């Protein structure tokens, strides 16, 4: 179990997608560190919010 | 009409080196696979692109 639950913490800190980490808590809903935005048009308004929540044990 | 000037071909090779260019450039792509062979294409795509190569290799 010691082995188990040490993995998640190490997945948790270590999930990182160009140089960004992911699964930390950084782009949480309540308290995020990061707000992710994507752009998925051609105008100056055209953006939508990403959530990823903290995965840590 | 003026005989010392033709600016009718001046038009016509003047596109016609445009064309070209943007020819070569294509021929580039399609013998390599790679949509950015050389920097210029995109500064920021190319970037990306190797920091992900760090973590697939």
């Amino acid at each position: 179990v010691s082995q188990l639950v040490d993995e998640i913490d190490r997945i948790a800190s270590q999930a990182e997608f160009n140089k960004m980490k992911l699964l930390t808590g950084a782009f949480a809903r309540l308290n995020p560190t990061a707000s992710m935005w994507f752009h998925i048009g051609a105008n100056m308004h055209q953006r939508e919010r990403v959530y990823i929540e903290t995965m840590n044990t | 009409m003026i005989i010392n000037h033709n600016v009718s071909a001046i038009f016509a090779h003047r596109t016609l080196k445009s064309n070209d260019a943007n020819l070569s450039k294509d021929i580039e792509k399609l013998s390599s696979g790679m949509r950015i062979n050389k920097a210029g294409d995109d500064a920021s795509g190319l970037a990306v692109s190797e920091k992900m190569r760090t973590q697939i290799a």
